[PDB]
């Protein structure tokens, strides 16, 4: 029984991802997030390793939720007549990265480096598990303010990772790559790297670079804040117009701007506490 | 300058 195992608290938010409530597991007072998705709104369906037909979001979350990682883990799920209910980790205290950047402005490069590194490790974990998130953005990143750890959320636009072309997309357009805008075609890893360039610009400049299709495909990156030449180079490389010109995840993490990252605990003590 | 969220759809 779902309603007997958890106490339901305030609504945390709602939107394209469903409705998410704060919660507490009665078995041990663990903080949880309780996410409701209406069956009628579910676009892509998958099958759990048992034949049970579930939202793709559940398939993807299960693939990435084994062990520790920078991904918010699925703890349990329930099927109801008209909806699915997902029980997810809820760190506390937490702020999503969109609100954090809104409140603090452009981040110091030392802090942006720590956050960006942790996001890269989380995305590498997803890809290692066969999962493409397809909606990397500051709104889908939670900050554990005490531990200095970032967590990826909202796999509702994701897909199984593959090496062939994708011709469907329901992520965030202003983070989508020019080949999607121009041709409605993209490959998974190079499209992810584009969105990471958008995210890094967002962190070091205080807002995303592009709002309109013409800016996405124009591939001119104007820097509105003082940003080091090494960081500018990494951003412009992630935002190369031709997908084959973008760096691999390995080349990003070997980039000179990425060296000497802070540990998560140091990040919390220096920048968040 | 206006900073806003962008829905996923
Ligand atoms: O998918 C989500 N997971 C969460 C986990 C913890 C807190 C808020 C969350 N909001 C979401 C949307």
């Amino acid at each position: 029984p779902l309603e007997s195992q958890y106490q339901v608290g305030p609504l945390l938010g709602s939107g394209g991802f469903g409705s998410v409530y704060s919660g507490i597991r009665v078995s041990d007072n663990l903080p949880v997030a309780i996410k409701h998705v209406e069956k009628d709104r579910i676009s892509d369906w998958g099958e759990l390793p048992n034949g049970t037909r579930v939202p793709m979001e559940v398939v993807l979350l299960k693939k990435v939720s084994s062990g520790f990682s920078g991904v918010i883990r699925l703890l349990d799920w329930f099927e109801r007549p008209d909806s699915f209910v997902l029980i997810l980790e809820r760190p506390e205290p937490v702020q999503d990265l969109f609100d954090f950047i809104t409140e603090r402005g452009a981040l110091q490069e030392e802090l942006a480096r720590s956050f960006f590194w942790q996001v890269l490790e989380a995305v590498r974990h997803c890809h290692n598990c066969g999962v493409l998130h397809r909606d990397i953005k500051d709104e889908n990143i939670l900050i554990d303010l005490n531990r200095g750890e970032l967590k990826l959320i909202d796999f509702g636009s994701g897909a199984l990772l593959k090496d062939t072309v994708y011709t469907d997309f329901d992520g965030t357009r202003v983070y989508s790559p020019p080949e999607w805008i121009r041709y409605h075609r993209y490959h998974g890893r190079s499209a992810a790297v584009w969105s990471l360039g958008i995210l890094l610009y967002d962190m070091v400049c205080g807002d995303i670079p592009f709002e309109h299709d013409e800016e996405i495909i124009g591939g001119q990156v104007f820097f509105r804040q003082r940003v080091s030449s090494e960081c500018q180079h990494l951003i412009r490389w992630c935002l190369a117009l031709r997908p084959s010109d973008r760096p691999t995840f390995e080349e990003i993490q070997n980039h000179p701007w990425m060296q000497d990252v802070l540990l998560p605990q140091e990040t919390a003590e220096i920048h968040l506490h | 300058r206006k900073r806003r969220r962008h829905p996923s759809g």
